């Protein structure tokens, strides 16, 4: 029943950044951790980032390694994710979801996921 | 779950207090009635007055 | 572990004497030593079992006491068949059945 | 029992329940809670 609104897609030429933010409402946000994964439009998902509960354990991808970060606002419940030096292969879709536990590295999975924004890098 | 044996054994030692070391209990059960009667205390006869 | 040890090794007395000997214990076994007379000619026998509980079929003469670390046998008549050496055994710490050292009884 | 996080075990946390119905059959119905070791009090007759 909780809520996870998406905004920030849209098309950009490649080379260029945007800012993508997730914002929860339906639960406590303080003390959950939150991800962003890829789906391709013709293939299946893909995990790209996460943040923990709160802002001191991060990973990434390794194949978006140095060109991604995220930053989390638990003053207003949400999230943001930075756009930066994009390519043609970032034309997909991208989902907010919600992990179950606490940490970043843990063997529990994404519990509630939030519908996805397209994004599109061309001329 | 929620499926316990219900036997559990009682762990004696001799470093454990009073109110857990074993105790022998023998209960009698005492059939006392008017029923010709077989358990008898001590005691001696006497000529029949 | 534990320690037992025999204050008097080797006493003198006479047929009409009353002795005694005592057997301290590292830590307390509450109460659970036991007392045994060995014979060096025949098997040994045991005198008393637990603190103060006499064996069956041998004379009230001795006598058991003490409680805790230290542990006594008393003896009133000296009857001129109690030669023999006397042991305490603890039947309470972790080394099982741990003895202690003899006690030579010689009368005089 | 369904909190996200607990505190260490040096520090472990203490809290004072009152004035409410408390229900131990639910946590008699999880089955992940393998350990249920209770000692003084049967269970079974925790319930009343």
């Amino acid at each position: 029943e909780v809520q996870l609104v998406e905004s920030g897609g849209g098309l950009v030429q490649p080379g260029r950044s945007l800012r993508l933010s997730c914002a929860a409402s339906g639960f406590t946000f303080d003390d959950y951790a939150m991800h962003w994964v890829r789906q391709a439009p013709g293939k299946g998902l893909e995990w790209v980032s996460g943040i923990s509960w709160n802002s001191d354990s991060i990973d990434y991808a390794d194949s978006v390694k140095g060109r991604f970060t995220i930053s989390r606002d638990n003053a207003k419940n949400s999230l943001y994710l930075q756009m930066n030096s994009l390519r043609a292969e970032d034309t997909a879709l991208y989902y907010c979801a919600k992990d179950r536990g606490y940490e970043i590295l843990t063997p529990a999975s994404f519990d509630y996921w939030g519908q996805g924004t397209l994004v599109t890098v061309s001329s | 779950f929620n499926c316990y044996f219900p036997l559990r054994s009682y762990s004696f030692r001799p470093t454990y207090g009073v109110g857990h070391q074993p105790y022998r209990v023998v209960v009698l059960s005492f059939e006392l009635l008017h029923a010709p009667a077989t358990v008898c205390g001590p005691k001696k006869s006497t000529n029949l007055v | 572990d534990i320690q037992m040890t025999q204050s008097p090794s080797s006493l003198s007395a006479s047929v009409g004497d009353r002795v005694t000997i005592t057997c301290r214990a590292s830590q307390s076994i509450s109460s659970y030593l036991n007392w045994f007379q060995h014979k060096p000619g025949k098997a040994p026998k045991l005198l008393i079992y637990g603190a103060s509980s006499l064996q069956s079929g041998v004379p009230s003469r001795f006598s058991g006491s003490g409680s805790g670390t230290d542990f006594t046998l008393t003896i009133s008549s000296l009857q001129p068949e109690d030669f023999a050496t006397y042991y305490c055994q603890q039947s309470y710490s972790t080394p099982p059945y741990t003895f202690g050292q003899g006690t030579k009884l010689e009368i005089k | 029992f369904n909190a996200t996080r607990f505190a260490s075990v040096y520090a472990w946390n203490r809290k004072r329940i009152s004035n409410c119905v408390a229900d131990y059959s639910v946590l008699y119905n999880l089955a992940p809670f393998f350990t249920f070791k209770c000692y003084g009090v049967s269970p079974t007759k925790l319930n009343d």
